[PDB]
């Protein structure tokens, strides 16, 4: 009774800024009917010792005592606001946030158990919103007696049972469904940050119960802060009573290591401690970290920043040992492969609750690497349903998701740094390229602290580098090679100079970083180098010599090609596809028939 | 029923009776629903209820209407009690319940289903929306009618749901019987026996008030007898209801039926009408990040505000909607120019042209163990109503869709025929698509028709096909790199709505002569590039009265046909 | 609504017939006692003229026309027996014939409602239970099929034959023995069935469509089921 005036001190006489925060905010809430309040420990602490430590001890017996003395002040300001203008009130739910620790998930132990606890990670999955109950009429069904029970904050051996007796025997109890109210409750899996997680063992997790105030407030796959009650139910689970989200000398050793003027080359001689060869290669992958200059223009109409590499060759020389490199120094990355891995999925993986066989989702490095990269293997191996999910993303940063009640769209600030071995346009058209604890600070700095441009001086040799390769190899394109050359990779290199420019942390561009770009732009053509006739041939073939087609499928073009040594299957099936595709729809309806009856 | 009733139910049948006695405004409606049945009796149905209006119920009686929103298990019960016993006086024929429903201002209670939670249960609940799913009707047991044949007589025993009720009464099943008392075989008889029919429809929020981005979240409603022919998916509905829990809502009142405006946007757009440089500014600052395409862009201004919807009496309605169709070599920003329209209209859906789960955008069927049956899916272009969509990759879509937007682009509307259903929808939206070539790259002395890779009937669907080249001249490409090196967004959107709501244009006799003119001396392109067809002479004119809209003025002006005829002469030749 | 006095009206009226050899139910019940027959054809336009006759004559009418309309199924098993009450002698379970009916036309209706051609459309789902008169076109129809309407056991041990009536799609077969003989005794011996005894009906599935300008503006023509049994 001391702590409800003492709570209710607290609520109507704390001041910040002149002002009461929390009577405005429970008036602001009560009036467009949340039945909730934010709350801070770090208010109550400066405010009184009397409380925070015992709420920090014994939270499950002070908690709803607070919750009531809410309701008790919410019942006075309820109906001194209905009588201005225009009964039965709720246990309302409190939800309170705090930033004073983040201990690991490794860090729990046996100790400081049923106490208050506060931590980060990825939360995997919400997908149940179940039901519970909050006050229930109860009746028997031999003596015609009836009563009710109520519980305000409780939601396998707990206070929530049927009586057993009022003779009725046992459990002669009914539930009048007609009078009760419905308390959502939902189960969560979190697990730790999987850029710091041992290499000997798979990332563990937790189950949380979510109530009602915070239902649906959390997608599944971000940097979740969860602060609530590490009870047992021996297993442990997390009940959430509050949500939130997104060294001087390593400074001062980072801004020594700034003013070298030979950084950008040691600093390529350090990523490659015994790969031989391959700088461009090398630029190109630790230049692909942030991306580019983000600028939000006041149209709306804002350029992507990010851009996109892929790693193609033989197998050995790194392609999968530079990409742990990648895993353990960028900020946000996690390490995944082609079609998802063992037990571990790229894309969103969707499998069975296996309680009593629900469907959920399971979230893959494609959620979780918001604001950052991501970085796979085997490019070649790639399903269907997975395909397309990344052949958006990876132009559009969204991820788009619609299935049975949830319906989405996901930001993913993820370039791409894939490795590899209707493919042809996908690798040729949505690619662009073809200590360290310090390291990692300078790189967060520069990602959050600035946002660079480019100079007119600097941008003119781009212009006429631009010029002259429209100008050199529009030689090799009207001779019918059929290899390119746009306004993408134009924006690919104005990323890239500005990538280049911001490692120095500088917030202007100069030709400094545009000598090595274009440089580096070479090499990528390099390795991108090495219709009147195709469908003549084609065309007068179908018109003027088997209009059935019967007779004359891929046997006799097989032949005519074959006897015009023009024939390469790539080149006959890409003329073909041109026909079905140009709808012929004779060419449509030859590949349905002739194709597969093949000559 | 069996029980005796307090005070607590007489007092509230007294109050209503004295608010019936006050307002005959539903005594009189109840003896023209009594005259009207007994008249259609005579000539030998309305389906019992009565809406109430809920200005009268404040001022009359505070703790009444309080007692209404806060407890409708006490308060509905004794007010259709009072109904069925007025119901009863009002009429002195000789020889069934009576319903109620409501209307009007809800205040706290009117609210969007994505924050509709575990609070305010018992309480009623007004929620509007787009429906998703509408069931098959299925008729349930209630008063079943025996035959005892060896003794010859009837016997009859009722059923209860646990639902319908809105309140309580004791709980518990029955057999349905087969056997008589001590024993002898007895038969069925459907001929009396009641089938009250029911249905079970799903609700999500609409997506222009919904902070779009976000999940949509759908609840079921149950529905009587009385109300099984009103529900149809692809519009948006209002419904009142009550959030019962055994969680749904037992609607009882259905209705079939975004920025703020202020009177300081209204001087700014009444001094932008009549300066003669307006159209080319609006149409240069949609996309600053795009450089060139000044038509195509000016095409998108004049589509994304729309036509003028013009329905025909006794006839079928006419075409508003006006269709894009893009192509070109795939260098430049088209797909960067659809998420600009999609976050800048007023409401849009985009989607990729291949993946779609169901048949196509526009439904899908689905299996559900519920009820046991078969519901219907709405996936896209049946939520856009009055907006905007935006294909890309058209050369990657389907027959199956292309049979379907070949039946929705003039028709602007869809049909359905299916195991257990027969509908019809109503959906003018507008397409934008975007195609990439068969070959991977065009240029002018290839043929300006097999390189379209698309039959002949879709680009007589489309009204105008833009065609975008990009062969490398060293003259132009000098400025793209310092431009991309290098009238807002909430004032355009304003705009096209005040437009959209406010000002209809008619035609003149200025500008039909001109467009005759214009169609008649085109009827040149048949014999050198592009075919012309009749539905072309109805977006010759749609175009003229966007520019005459996008003016603002009353009718259409000669200049509106002009504009659309240099629109005609970039995007044909 | 009583029977006592309905029954006693049905089986008064077949007997009392001379507005349309003599007695022309009489007669029917004739040429079915000689088997030459096997349905039997009720319409409303006697009953409308009985019911005239009865009520010119200041007697009491006690409507058939407005309680044939609701509930005929139990109308069928109830004015079968007032039928199955008397029958002539023949010269030349034990049902012999079939039992149909036929509504008035809009002739006599105008001439002192119950038959109105229907869509199904205008269904409105409150109709299940009245006789309903549809027009529409027939697109789906099913080969005639033998569907049992009584299931016959036989027994050695007792000779006792049973039958039980089945009257869903699908049925359980009764290995127990229920007979009069087996109830008092230790040995519940095995029951065979017949498909001699047992009763058969010719069954058919149908499927009716709407028809074409009788539809809405834009609806499609939906389908509904009509279930035929005999003749």
């Amino acid at each position: 009774t001391e702590i409800i005036k003492s709570f209710k001190n607290f609520i109507l006489e704390f001041r910040l800024d002149s002002q009461f925060i929390y009577r405005d905010q429970l008036r602001n809430n009560i009036l467009v009917k949340n039945y909730s309040l934010t709350v801070n420990m770090e208010h109550l602490i400066g405010y009184n010792e009397d409380i925070y430590k015992k709420l920090s001890d014994e939270p499950s017996d002070i908690i709803p005592l607070f919750e009531t003395a809410i309701t008790q002040v919410a019942k006075r300001i309820s109906i001194l606001s209905r009588a201005q203008s225009a009964n039965s009130l709720p246990t309302f739910q409190l939800i309170l946030n705090s930033n004073a620790n983040q201990i690991p998930l490794r860090d729990l132990d046996s100790e400081h158990v049923s106490k208050i606890v506060r931590l980060s990670g990825i939360i995997i999955s919400t997908s149940v919103l179940s039901s519970r109950a909050t006050y229930l009429s109860i009746m028997c069904r031999n003596c015609r007696h009836t009563t009710s029970i109520t519980i305000n904050n409780f939601n396998t051996g707990n206070t929530v049972s049927l009586p057993r007796s009022c003779n009725c025997g046992p459990d002669p109890y009914i539930i009048i469904h007609e009078s009760s109210k419905f308390i959502d409750q939902q189960f969560l899996k979190l697990q730790e940050i999987p850029e710091l997680v041992p290499v000997g063992e798979m990332p563990r997790n937790l189950t949380m119960t979510c109530d009602r105030y915070l239902t649906n407030k959390v997608i599944p796959g971000t940097r979740v802060t969860i602060v609530g009650i590490y009870s047992i139910y021996r297993t442990p689970y997390i009940k959430i009573l509050g949500i939130q989200s997104d060294t001087e000398e390593e400074e001062e050793e980072f801004l020594q290591l700034s003013r070298n003027p030979k950084l950008y080359e040691i600093l390529t001689n350090s990523i490659a401690p015994s790969i031989f060869g391959n700088e461009d290669i090398k630029k190109a992958i630790v230049c692909l970290l942030m991306g580019g200059s983000k600028k939000i223009l006041p149209d709306g109409m804002r350029l992507r920043g990010d851009i996109n590499v892929l790693l193609l060759g033989d197998p050995g020389t790194a392609k999968s040992q530079l990409l742990k490199f990648v895993e353990k120094v960028s900020p946000i990355a996690v390490y995944t492969s082609g079609k998802g891995s063992s037990a571990a999925g790229l894309t969103a993986s969707v499998q069975r609750d296996p309680m009593t066989r629900e469907f959920y989702l399971e979230g893959g490095a494609m959620v979780l690497a918001d604001g950052g990269v991501v970085c796979i293997d085997e490019f070649d191996k790639m399903r269907d349903e997975d395909r397309v999910a990344i052949h958006e993303a990876m132009e559009q940063q969204t991820i788009s998701i619609a299935k049975a009640g949830i319906t989405t769209v996901l930001n993913s600030r993820t370039s791409v740094l894939a490795a590899a071995n209707d493919f042809q346009t996908t690798i040729l058209s949505r690619f662009d390229m073809i200590s360290i604890e310090k390291m990692k600070r300078y790189i967060t700095y520069c990602r959050l602290k600035c946002a660079p441009r480019l100079s007119p001086q600097a941008a003119e040799k781009l212009s006429s580098n631009f010029v002259t390769i429209r100008k050199q190899l529009l030689i090799n394109e009207l001779e019918s090679t059929e290899r390119p050359i746009t306004i993408r990779q134009l924006e690919a290199i104005i990323r890239i100079t500005e990538s280049l420019a911001k490692l120095e942390l500088s917030p202007i561009a100069q030709e400094r970083h545009v000598d090595e770009a274009i440089r580096l732009f070479q090499a990528s053509t390099m390795d991108a180098a090495s219709s009147l006739s195709e469908i003549r041939r084609f065309e007068q073939e179908l018109k003027r010599r088997l209009p059935i087609g019967w007779s004359t499928s891929y046997q006799t073009l097989r032949r005519e090609f074959v006897d015009t040594h023009r024939f390469s299957q790539l080149a006959l099936d890409k003329a073909l596809y041109a026909l079905e595709k140009h709808e012929t729809i004779q060419l449509r309806h030859q590949g349905q028939n002739i194709y597969r009856s093949g000559v | 029923t069996f029980f005796a009733p307090d005070a607590v139910f007489g007092d509230r049948v007294r109050r209503f009776q004295e608010f019936l006695d006050t307002f005959t405004s539903y005594r009189d409606s109840v003896r023209s629903i009594q005259v009207y049945n007994s008249n259609n009796a005579a000539n030998y149905i309305l389906p019992h209820r009565i809406i109430i209006s809920l200005d009268d119920l404040r001022e009359f009686d505070r703790s009444f209407w309080s007692g209404i929103l806060v407890e409708p298990a006490y308060f509905i019960p004794p007010a259709e009690k009072a109904l069925t016993d007025l119901a009863d006086s009002m009429d002195d024929v000789p020889h069934h319940p009576w319903k109620l429903s409501f209307k009007g201002s809800f205040g706290a209670h009117a609210l969007s289903p994505r924050t509709l939670t575990a609070q305010h249960l018992n309480k009623l609940v007004s929620v509007e929306g787009i429906v998703t799913k509408t069931s098959l009707v299925r008729p349930k047991l209630i008063r079943s009618v025996h035959y005892a044949a060896k003794t010859g007589r009837f016997h009859y025993r009722d059923y209860t749901d646990a639902t319908t009720t809105l309140t309580t009464r004791i709980p518990t099943p029955a057999i349905y019987p087969t056997e008589d008392t001590e024993g002898n075989k007895l038969t069925t008889e459907y001929g009396y026996s009641t089938f009250i029919d029911h249905q079970r429809i799903t609700v999500q929020e609409m997506p222009e008030m919904a902070p779009a981005g976000q999940l949509p979240r759908s609840i079921d409603v149950i529905l009587d007898d009385d109300l099984v022919d009103k529900t149809k998916p692809g519009d948006r509905v209002n419904v009142v209801g009550v959030f019962k829990s055994l969680t749904l809502i037992l609607g009882n009142t259905v209705y079939p039926l975004r920025q703020m405006l202020t009177d300081f946007d209204i001087r700014n757009i009444n001094k932008l009408s009549k300066k003669k440089d307006i159209f080319d500014i609006l149409s240069q600052s949609l996309a600053p990040s795009i450089y060139g395409h000044d038509h195509i862009k000016k095409a998108i201004l004049l589509m994304l505000m729309g036509g003028v919807e013009k329905n025909l009496e006794n006839g079928s309605h006419l075409r508003g909607d006006i269709n894009i169709l893009m192509v070109g070599d795939p260098s430049t920003a088209k797909s960067q120019l659809l998420r600009f329209v999609l976050n800048t209209a007023s409401l849009a859906i985009a989607t990729t042209g291949r993946g779609s789960s169901g048949v196509g955008l526009t439904a899908a069927v689905t299996t559900d163990r519920e009820t046991g049956e078969r519901r219907l899916e709405a996936g896209a272009m049946v939520l856009a109503d009055r907006g905007v969509v935006c294909i890309d990759e058209f050369d990657k879509m389907t027959d199956v869709d292309r049979v379907a937007i070949h039946e929705v682009m003039e028709q602007q509307t869809v049909t359905i025929a299916k195991a257990g259903i027969h509908t019809t929808l109503n959906a003018r939206c507008s397409v934008i698509a975007a195609a990439n070539p068969v070959f991977g790259q065009y240029d002018v002395n290839r043929d300006p028709h097999q390189n379209i890779a698309l039959p002949d009937s879709l680009l007589s669907r489309f009204d105008l096909l833009f065609v975008v080249t990009d062969d490398i001249n060293e003259i132009r490409d000098r400025s793209i790199s310092e431009h991309v090196l290098r009238v807002t967004i909430p004032f355009l959107r304003k705009y096209v709505q005040y437009a959209k709501e406010r000002v209809i244009p008619q035609l003149t006799q200025e500008a039909i002569n001109v467009i005759v003119k214009n169609y008649t001396d085109l009827r040149d392109d048949n014999t050198k590039k592009s075919p012309i067809t009749a539905r072309t002479l109805e977006t010759l004119i749609r175009l003229a009265t966007a520019h005459a809209k996008v003016r603002l003025s009353k009718t259409v002006n000669k200049v509106d046909a002009k504009v659309a005829a240099n629109l005609l002469r970039f995007a044909l030749l | 609504v009583d029977y006592n006095n309905l029954f006693n009206e049905i089986t008064d009226f077949l007997v009392t017939f001379k507005q349309d050899k003599g007695p022309k139910y009489m007669a029917m019940l004739q040429k079915v006692a000689n088997r030459e027959l096997n349905s039997v054809i009720i319409d409303l336009d006697d009953i409308l003229q009985y019911q005239n006759e009865k009520f010119l004559q200041g007697t009491q009418a006690d409507d058939l026309v407005s309680a044939i309309q609701q509930n005929a199924n139990h109308f069928t098993e109830l004015f079968c027996r007032a039928i199955d009450n008397n029958m002539p002698l023949p010269t030349k379970l034990t049902r012999r014939y079939f039992l149909y009916f036929k509504p008035l036309s809009q002739n006599c209706a105008r001439r002192y409602i119950s038959s109105k051609p229907l869509s199904v459309r205008q269904i409105k789902g409150d109709f299940l239970g009245q006789l309903i008169t549809v027009r529409g076109i027939i697109t789906r129809v099913s080969d005639v099929k033998p569907a049992v309407e009584v299931i016959a056991y036989t027994c050695d041990q007792c000779g006792y034959e049973v039958f039980q009536e089945v009257n869903s799609r699908t049925f359980t077969p009764l290995s127990e023995c229920t007979s009069e003989e087996c109830s008092q005794n230790q040995t519940k011996g095995q029951l065979f069935m017949s498909t001699r005894a047992s009763k058969f009906s010719a069954f058919q599935e149908c499927k009716i469509q709407e028809l074409s300008q009788q539809v809405p503006v834009g609806h499609i023509p939906r389908s509904l089921n009509i279930h035929v049994n005999g003749t």
